[PDB]
């Protein structure tokens, strides 16, 4: 929904209130989204490097 | 003479300085966003009105590089000064005298030291004393005689199984216990470990 | 700086070899940390153990000796200390020595100093009963050893009570470990502000490379990318310099700690 | 194999425990036999035979000599602001003029560093007030200092060990200034200190 980025998407157990769309933790980095077509909380994790 | 790579610290200092100087030299061959890394060409190719812009790019890039190099040099200088202060203290305390602080110069009981010079530093040869060839003995903290406690003036009481001697604390040298190397204090009813002799 | 943008990578390619130096500095810092820990703790050659029967003339080291029941093999005071104090291209490497190895070094040092005295710091450890080692240590401050043997129980009780009080003072009162705490806080603050700095506009049109790339043509997209690049490079250099300063300070503290270990633990000062 | 540090390919884990050879991390490291990896062994293991009425007293001794190496100085360097960042161009100099006095500060800093280096060497070595000499006949109770005392044969005034040490280790606006004290002077200080400590003890300090 216009919020772009890369990473791996997993299932998450967070609980947004009925009007948020996504989340962030500290330094304002997105780490959870709600898919519009299902209204369930996903989870974003950057894919590995080293 | 045989083993190499034993002088790592001085070699590392030399290599660090050489690397810093080398990268500073090589940084001259970059563009920093201009059209060329050589000033004469951009001077001789295009109209000055924008040559000032390109030269400004070069100027700011090279100032950045120079400033970074200077700061690194300052940090390294502080570290070397700390090391030099330590070296001066070691020379003062272990070469011009005998030290009591443990392991400050040499592992063991310090005897003396000798300095030698190296291309950018100093090499101390610490000569120390190390005991060896231990042995077992039985000990007691005081001796009862005539109802009086006796303690050793200097040394420690030992026994080889049948007789009791007093020795110094770092070299086995037994001697007969005598009223001249021991002193008396009170009756022996309160000391935990007294033996009769 | 780039975050997987080929255009950004090519643009940054012409800024010289800043990044090799930037990585080399951090690598040197990490190796220095490992060396710091090594030279502070690895003072012993063997691993000494304490005998099962513990009769040290009435003294009581239970609160300090390791407890085998716990899985960390730590001690009571160490447990109190450990309980009391508490990705965008960033990596954290693990220390070479684990906490169990450090606790084992500490246990070896403490068992050696209980059982042998100062002798294990010079050559091979030599055993001596604890009471007549404290007699030697009284002899080293101008009091005749006499005084120790006639007040042994009183001295042992004073020592035990002091240990109890130090236990209670740590266990109840907080804010006693400000140094490690604010070291951690300073490092966290530095990383936090470095990460937050990525949201700065720096005088460009936006703070995201994808928008600039997909909003307008390359010719001035290059200018905007250049603005972002110079801002982020400035931030990174500032971070690295502050890290180097703090590393120098920590190294000074580590050298002081090593000297204190060598002089006040392996001998009498 | 798999580790806390990461994943390791081309090595075989073993249950043994030797001294650490190539530190891999998180408490493990590797060596060659093929290539093997293992967990560090902090050292040997002994239990000293404690008892409340037993001591151990040495009966013999040994004397050991060990080395310790410290750096005290680095090369003194200086850099020409203008000829570096401009390379003999009038326009570059004119443009640089309006930046204020930046590189005056840089030259000041580098000068301070060089002076500091000279001070470092002066403090370390100039510990003596005179220049002591060793007597020609050398009977130090059977001790033998020949490898350490300088020999007049070679035209270096350096000793054997000093020669081994000196053999073991080996412009665009930048200049290197020479150190104030030449190497022969430093060797003279070391010889003075060493003759003083051989003949007088600690009294001369
Ligand atoms: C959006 O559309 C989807 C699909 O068109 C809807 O999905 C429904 O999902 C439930 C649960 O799996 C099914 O029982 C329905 O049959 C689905 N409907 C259809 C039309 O397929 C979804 O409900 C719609 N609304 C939201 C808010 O997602
Ligand atoms: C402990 O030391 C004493 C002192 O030397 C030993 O006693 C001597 O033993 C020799 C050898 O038999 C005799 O010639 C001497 O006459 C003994 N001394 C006296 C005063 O009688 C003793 O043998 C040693 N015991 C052990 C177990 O080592
Ligand atoms: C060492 O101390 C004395 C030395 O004569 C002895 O102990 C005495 O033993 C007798 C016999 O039982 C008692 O009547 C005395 O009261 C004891 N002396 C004291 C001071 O109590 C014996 O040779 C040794 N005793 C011990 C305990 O080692
Ligand atoms: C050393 O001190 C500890 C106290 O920390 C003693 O442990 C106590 O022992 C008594 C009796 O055995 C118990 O009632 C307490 O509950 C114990 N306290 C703890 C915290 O465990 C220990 O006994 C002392 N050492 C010796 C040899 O007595
Ligand atoms: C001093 O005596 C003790 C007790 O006999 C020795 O300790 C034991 O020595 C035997 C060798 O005869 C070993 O097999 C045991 O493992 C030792 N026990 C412990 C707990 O270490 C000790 O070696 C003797 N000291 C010496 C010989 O210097
Ligand atoms: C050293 O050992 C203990 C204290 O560590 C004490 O000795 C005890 O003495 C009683 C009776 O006198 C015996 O029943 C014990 O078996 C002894 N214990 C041990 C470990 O030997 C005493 O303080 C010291 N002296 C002796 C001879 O043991
Ligand atoms: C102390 O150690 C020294 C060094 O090993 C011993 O000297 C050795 O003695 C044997 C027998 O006399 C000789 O074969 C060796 O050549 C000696 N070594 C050296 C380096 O000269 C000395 O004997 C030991 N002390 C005692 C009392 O035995
Ligand atoms: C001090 O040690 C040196 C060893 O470097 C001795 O010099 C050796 O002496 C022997 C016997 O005269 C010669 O065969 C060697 O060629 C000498 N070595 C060198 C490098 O010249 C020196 O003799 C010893 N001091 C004394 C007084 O004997
Ligand atoms: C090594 O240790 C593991 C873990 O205890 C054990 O399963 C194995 O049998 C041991 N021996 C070998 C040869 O792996």
């Amino acid at each position: 929904n216009g919020l772009t980025g890369t990473g791996v998407l997993t299932e998450s157990n967070k609980k947004f209130l009925p009007f948020q769309q996504f989340g962030r933790d500290i330094a304002d980095t997105t780490d959870a989204v709600r898919d519009p077509q299902t209204l369930e909380i996903l989870d974003i994790t950057p894919c590995s490097f080293g | 003479s045989s083993t190499a790579s034993a002088l790592g610290k001085l070699q590392d200092v030399v290599n660090q300085n050489a690397q810093a100087l080398n990268t500073l030299v090589k940084q001259l061959s970059s563009n920093f966003g201009a059209i060329s890394s050589v000033l004469n060409d951009i001077l001789s190719r295009l109209d000055p009105p924008e040559a000032e812009v390109q030269i400004d790019r070069l100027i700011t890039g090279r100032l950045q590089s120079l400033q970074t190099y200077v700061t690194q040099q300052l940090i390294r200088a502080a570290e070397i000064r700390a090391s030099a202060n330590l070296a001066a203290i070691k020379m003062s305390e272990c070469v011009l005298g005998q030290s009591k602080r443990v392991d400050f110069c040499g592992k063991g009981y310090h005897l003396m030291s000798f300095p030698q010079s190296a291309p950018h530093g100093v090499v101390f040869l610490h000569v120390t004393y190390v005991p060896a060839q231990e042995k077992n003995f039985t000990t007691a903290p005081a001796i009862c005689h005539d109802g009086k406690a006796h303690f050793p003036r200097e040394g420690v009481f030992v026994s080889n199984g049948t007789h009791w001697f007093v020795t110094q604390r770092n070299f086995y040298e037994p001697q007969i216990i005598t009223t001249d190397n021991t002193f008396v204090s009170g009756n022996c009813d309160v000391v935990i470990g007294i033996v009769n002799n | 700086i780039c975050g997987d943008s080929t255009e950004c990578s090519n643009l940054l390619l012409q800024y010289g070899s800043f990044c090799t130096q930037l990585n080399r500095a951090l690598t040197g810092i990490a190796v220095e940390q490992d060396k710091n820990t090594q030279e502070v703790f690895a003072q012993v050659k063997q691993i000494y153990k304490t005998p099962p029967i513990k009769d040290f003339g009435g003294f009581n080291f239970s609160q300090i000796l390791p407890d085998p029941s716990k899985p960390s093999k730590r001690s009571f005071i160490e447990d109190l200390l450990f309980n009391k104090v508490t990705f965008n291209g960033l990596t954290v490497l693990p220390p070479l020595l684990t906490d169990e190895m450090i606790a084992q070094y500490t246990s070896a040092l403490l068992a050696g100093t209980i059982t042998s005295g100062w002798t294990f710091g010079a050559g091979a450890a030599l055993q001596i009963p604890f009471a007549m080692q404290m007699a030697y240590r009284f002899n080293g401050i101008g009091v005749t050893q006499n005084v120790l043997y006639e007040n042994q129980k009183l001295i042992a009780n004073q020592f035990n009570s002091a240990i109890g009080k130090i236990q209670d003072s740590l266990s109840s009162t907080a804010s006693a470990l400000g140094k490690l705490q604010d070291v951690v806080n300073q490092n966290a603050q530095a990383l936090n502000t470095l990460v937050k700095q990525l949201s700065s506009n720096f005088g460009a049109i936006s703070s995201v490379l994808n928008d600039i790339l997909s909003r307008l043509d390359p010719p001035e997209a290059e200018v905007q990318i250049d603005r972002l690049i110079t801002g982020r490079l400035q931030s990174l250099q500032t971070y690295v310099t502050q890290q180097l300063i703090r590393a120098a300070e920590i190294r000074a503290s580590a050298n002081l700690a090593a000297i204190k270990m060598s002089e006040c633990v392996l001998g009498q000062s | 194999f798999q580790t806390r540090a990461g994943c390791l390919i081309g090595a075989e884990y073993v249950n043994n425990s030797y001294e650490c050879d190539i530190p891999i991390g998180a408490g493990i490291c590797a060596s060659y036999q093929s290539i093997i990896a293992y967990t560090m062994s902090l050292g040997a293991e002994n239990s000293v035979a404690y008892s409340n009425n037993s001591i151990a007293i040495p009966t013999n001794f040994t004397i050991s000599v060990t080395t310790e190496i410290l750096p005290v100085s680095m090369t003194k360097t200086s850099v020409d602001c203008t000829m570096y960042i401009c390379g003999d161009s009038t326009e570059c100099s004119n443009l640089l003029l309006q930046y204020g006095s930046f590189c005056t500060q840089l030259n000041r800093a580098l000068t301070g560093i060089a002076v500091e280096q000279d001070k470092n060497t002066q403090e370390v070595f100039a510990q003596v007030k005179q220049i002591y000499k060793t007597p020609p006949i050398k009977d130090f109770g059977g001790f033998n200092f020949s490898q350490i005392l300088p020999d007049p044969s070679k035209p270096s005034k350096r000793s054997f060990i000093e020669d081994l040490l000196f053999n073991k280790v080996t412009f665009n606006g930048l200049t290197v200034l020479p150190p104030l004290l030449t190497d022969e002077m430093i060797a003279q200080y070391t010889s003075a200190l060493l003759a003083g400590t051989i003949t007088s003890g600690w009294t001369f300090g």
